[PDB]
């Protein structure tokens, strides 16, 4: 975007990553790193100590800290003191966090200059429109059996991966996947992510996926026809642009966080095709009922909330019963799947040989 | 040729020596089409 | 083709038939009415024997006014062996015109200056030509006769003292008789000619024989390297005519598509009523035409071999 959008020449601007770490020789250029990079103290070899000593040797004048919500960590909040610079900015869709360290941002960077609302940028033609909804999905008796005597360990493992929320996400998938509307999915459990995958026959992304494959796949579920849905996880949460994005489905998340879920949000926020007249974007998050994921549910949606959109319970799809084949659908399969649940926890001697 | 042009004539050919020669989810093995570029 | 081939061909034409015999112009001619010919086909088309063949093909080679190409050639039905092509290079070809021209009359140039000067001297018995400078300090005591030095013998003065008018005749010929190669040089040097190669030529190919056993193609042996000397040079439109039937076809079509385009858009039964309180999901007028047209016909009376191949 910084290319694009300015005139610096490609000679002034140098990237700190892991991969190059070459820093621009110019009077004065650019350095877009990672907190990661500059906030370590420990273990820092060669390579990058030089590109510190090169930071902290000359006087530096701005200073941008993009997803500023995360600045007053233990340590990403060190990055702002050993880095000099004379001017500080925050730029975080989301200024809320977990912890009461979010005021802490006052004295680490300095105050709130300004705020957007989202209703009216929505109405002025800036961002798209959501028809946020919460979907409910009864577990099965077999299943909620084990439900009680589970411990709360285990018992997110248990109803992630209840039968009907399987049918709820395949059912709105190929509904959407019909009317032609590209799908993220999102999942914090890695195991769940890997789950639907596998039995779905589509492209999953986790934390242990390399840059190069999951650009791969990236890249074919925008430009190629062929491929509609990808399964993402945590990794996308933050600070991806995806404008062919339209539709987004949330099997099961992080607990109580809520900036999760309006950062998650903002993926769908980003649709290219947000002035045409009559388009609604989808964001849906199907949660089990009668468990604890309702009480997480109702916590985590309470910043939306407060920013304006609302949320449309859903207790019923109608025609999801005349699909032609659901997920776990006679009770052989249903069982199988329990159980697997359940389960889970001398150059002479060379040559002799 | 290098002859005709001290003489003024011009040369219609050229010397031939200046003549140049001139990973995860393995489970779509060959749905994904490489779009790297647009 | 260009204007400036025929040109160039016309220059080539003088040059052979004037400057060289008959039996040149013969060779040259069949190599200017074809493209690349073989030896074999050229000695058929002339019905000229090898032995004669040669002093022609060599002389013109040796004034580069036709260049050569031996490449391998694999007969289905017979062993490998090498063939020979001949063909115009135009840029070699005029190159080498442009200067002997330019020789031959700057020749008689120096000549008609050389026989402006001073004749010389010469003795009879030695025939050893003394220049006037040299002359002079080989006289006798007397001072009366020139003496030579091996000899010993007076000297007689030299010829061409009369041949100061002959030479200007003879420079004034030249210049009149090659006056055409001079104004094709001219239109040469306006115009850009193309080096020709041995493949290039052969779009110009004539055959000059039914089944001649010289196969007229260049097929480049596959990524060599090898350099030789001298052997290197510089949607379609379908038209569909829409009718009356055929246009409100198309706007069928096109209502169709405009239907389908909002569908994409159209908020799903979910999003639109409320379900709160519905169940869970999961598990004869022929006849009077023709009286009419009888009846008007009525009134107007009453008023009146198998290879991969590709489809292109
Ligand atoms: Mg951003
Ligand atoms: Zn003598």
């Amino acid at each position: 975007q910084f290319l694009q959008w300015c005139t610096l020449q490609p000679e002034n601007c140098a990237v700190f990553t892991s991969d190059n770490k070459e820093m621009f020789q110019t009077e004065s250029g650019l350095v877009v790193s990672t907190y990661s990079m500059v906030a370590n103290t420990r273990n820092r070899s060669h390579d990058s100590q030089k590109v510190m000593d090169f930071l902290t040797g000359r006087e530096w004048g701005f200073i941008i800290l993009d997803e500023v919500h995360v600045v007053p960590a233990a340590m990403f909040r060190r990055v702002v003191s050993t880095i000099a610079a004379h001017a500080k900015l925050g730029l975080t869709a989301t200024l809320v966090r977990e912890d009461d360290k979010i005021g802490d941002l006052n004295f680490l960077i300095g105050p709130k200059l300004y705020e957007a609302n989202w209703m009216e940028l929505s109405q002025k033609g800036h961002i798209a429109n959501v028809q946020c909804a919460e979907v409910w999905c009864p577990m099965t008796a077999e299943f909620y059996q084990e439900y009680l005597r589970e411990t709360a360990r285990k018992r997110m493992l248990l109803y992630i991966m209840n039968p009907t929320k399987f049918q709820a996400c395949q059912f709105l998938i190929q509904y959407h996947e019909r009317r032609g509307d590209k799908i993220i999915v999102f999942s914090d459990n890695v195991y769940a992510l890997q789950e639907y995958a596998l039995k779905m026959g589509k492209p999953f992304i986790y934390g242990s996926t390399p840059q190069q494959e999951r650009m791969n796949i990236l890249q074919n579920f925008q430009y190629n026809d062929q491929i509609n849905t990808i399964f993402l996880s945590k990794v996308g949460d933050t600070s991806i642009d995806l404008p062919e994005a339209t539709c987004l489905i949330q099997i099961s998340s992080h607990y109580g966080s809520r900036r999760q879920e309006a950062q998650r949000l903002g993926r769908i926020l980003r649709a290219k095709r947000r002035n045409d007249e009559g388009f609604n974007a989808f964001f849906y998050s199907l949660v089990s009922k009668d468990t604890q994921e309702m009480y997480y549910s109702t916590k985590r949606q309470a910043f939306l909330v407060d920013q304006g959109y609302a949320f449309k319970v859903i207790t019923h799809l109608h025609g999801m019963e005349n699909i032609p084949n659901l997920a776990y659908a006679s009770p052989r399969e249903r069982r199988e799947l329990l159980q697997e649940v359940l389960l889970k926890n001398h150059p002479l001697i060379r040559k002799m040989y | 040729p290098r002859k005709l042009q001290d003489l003024g004539l011009k040369p219609a050919s050229v010397d031939p020596a200046t003549i140049k020669r001139q990973i995860t989810n393995t489970h779509m093995t060959g749905i994904l089409k490489d779009y790297s570029h647009r | 083709d260009r204007p400036i081939d025929d040109i160039v061909k016309n220059l080539l034409k003088f040059v052979v038939r004037g400057f060289y015999g008959g039996s040149f112009v013969l060779v040259l001619d069949a190599i200017l009415f074809h493209s690349v010919l073989a030896e074999d086909d050229l000695k058929q088309l002339l019905s000229i024997n090898k032995t004669e063949l040669g002093p022609l093909i060599a002389r013109l080679r040796s004034d580069r006014l036709i260049s050569i190409h031996k490449q391998r050639e694999y007969p289905p039905n017979s062993k490998s062996v090498e063939r020979v092509y001949y063909y115009v290079k135009y840029p070699h070809a005029i190159d080498a015109i442009k200067w002997k021209v330019h020789q031959v009359v700057q020749r008689l140039k120096d000549d008609l200056d050389k026989n402006s000067e001073p004749n010389g001297y010469m003795c009879p018995i030695c025939l050893t030509k003394y220049t006037q400078l040299e002359a002079v300090q080989l006289l006798n005591f007397d001072r009366t006769e020139f003496l030579c030095s091996l000899c010993d013998e007076p000297l007689v003065e030299d010829d061409s003292g009369k041949k100061n008018k002959e030479k200007q005749d003879k420079l004034n010929r030249l210049m009149d008789q090659i006056q055409p190669i001079i104004d094709s040089l001219k239109k040469i040097d306006d115009s850009r000619i193309e080096e020709n190669t041995f493949e290039i030529a052969l779009a110009r190919l004539i055959p000059p024989q039914n089944q001649s056993h010289a196969a007229y193609t260049y097929n480049p042996k596959k990524g060599s390297t090898m350099f030789r000397p001298g052997d290197s040079a510089p949607a379609t439109l379908h038209i569909n005519i829409t009718t009356a039937s055929d246009e409100v076809a198309q706007r069928e079509l096109q209502e169709r598509q405009a239907e389908e385009k909002r569908k994409q858009n159209a908020v799903p039964e979910w999003h639109k009523q409320s379900t709160i309180g519905k169940t869970a999901l999961g598990r004869e007028e022929r006849e009077n035409e023709k009286t009419l047209n009888d009846y008007y016909a009525a009134l107007a009376k009453k008023q009146a071999l198998e290879d991969e191949f590709e489809d292109v």
